[PDB]
Order: C-alpha cells, then structure tokens, then sequence
C-alpha cells in the first residue's frame, strides 16, 4: 500500500510539475502574442465602474 | 526407603521439568529468529519493490 501511494503522489506531484511548466510556457508566449497583438485599448478597461 | 523414593521421584520430576522448559526455550528463540530474519528479508524485498516502482 506503501508503495501504491507513492506512485500516486509521484504522479500527482508530475501533475504539479507539469502544470507549472504550462503556467510558465503560457507566460513566455502570452507576452509574446501581447507584444505582437498591442494593448491599445488597456486604459478602456480601467473605467467601467471607476 | 520410601524417604529416598520420595526423594528420588521429586528430583527426578524437577529435572524433567527443567529440561522440557530449556527445550521449549531454545526451540522458541530459534523460532523467533527465524521468524525475524523472514520478516526482515521481507523488508528489503518490500524496498527493492518500492524503488522499481518509483523508477
């Protein structure tokens, strides 16, 4: 039992890795498609109720 | 007479008794340690099945 619960915490704590390299890739190219895409219209954003 | 056959029954069933105990105990100890080492080679199987596992 031991050993079955090691092997689903080492594919849950994959799990975790895995998530944080997305995090971290969908970071590196979301500043990329942003910089490409322009962020004209940000300042709109800041007034809908303010 | 009967004060040595009296004598000589009781000295006789004592040592039948010490040496059936002594028997009894060496034949558990070595029973024990049978038992151990059986269960201590389990451990070391158990943490050879652990490690493949995790590999």
């Amino acid at each position: 039992a031991q050993a079955e619960q090691e092997r689903i915490r080492m594919l849950s704590e994959a799990k975790s890795q895995i998530a944080d390299l997305v995090t971290l890739t969908a970071s590196r190219v979301l500043g990329a498609e942003l910089q490409a895409r322009g962020h004209d219209a940000l300042i709109a954003e800041s007034l809908a109720a303010l | 007479e009967q004060l040595a056959n009296a004598r000589r029954d009781y000295e006789a069933e004592i040592a039948r008794a010490r040496q059936e105990a002594a028997k009894i105990v060496a034949q558990a100890q070595e029973r024990a340690k049978q038992q151990e080492a059986e269960i201590i080679a389990q451990a070391r199987r158990e943490a050879e099945r652990l490690k493949e596992e995790a590999r």
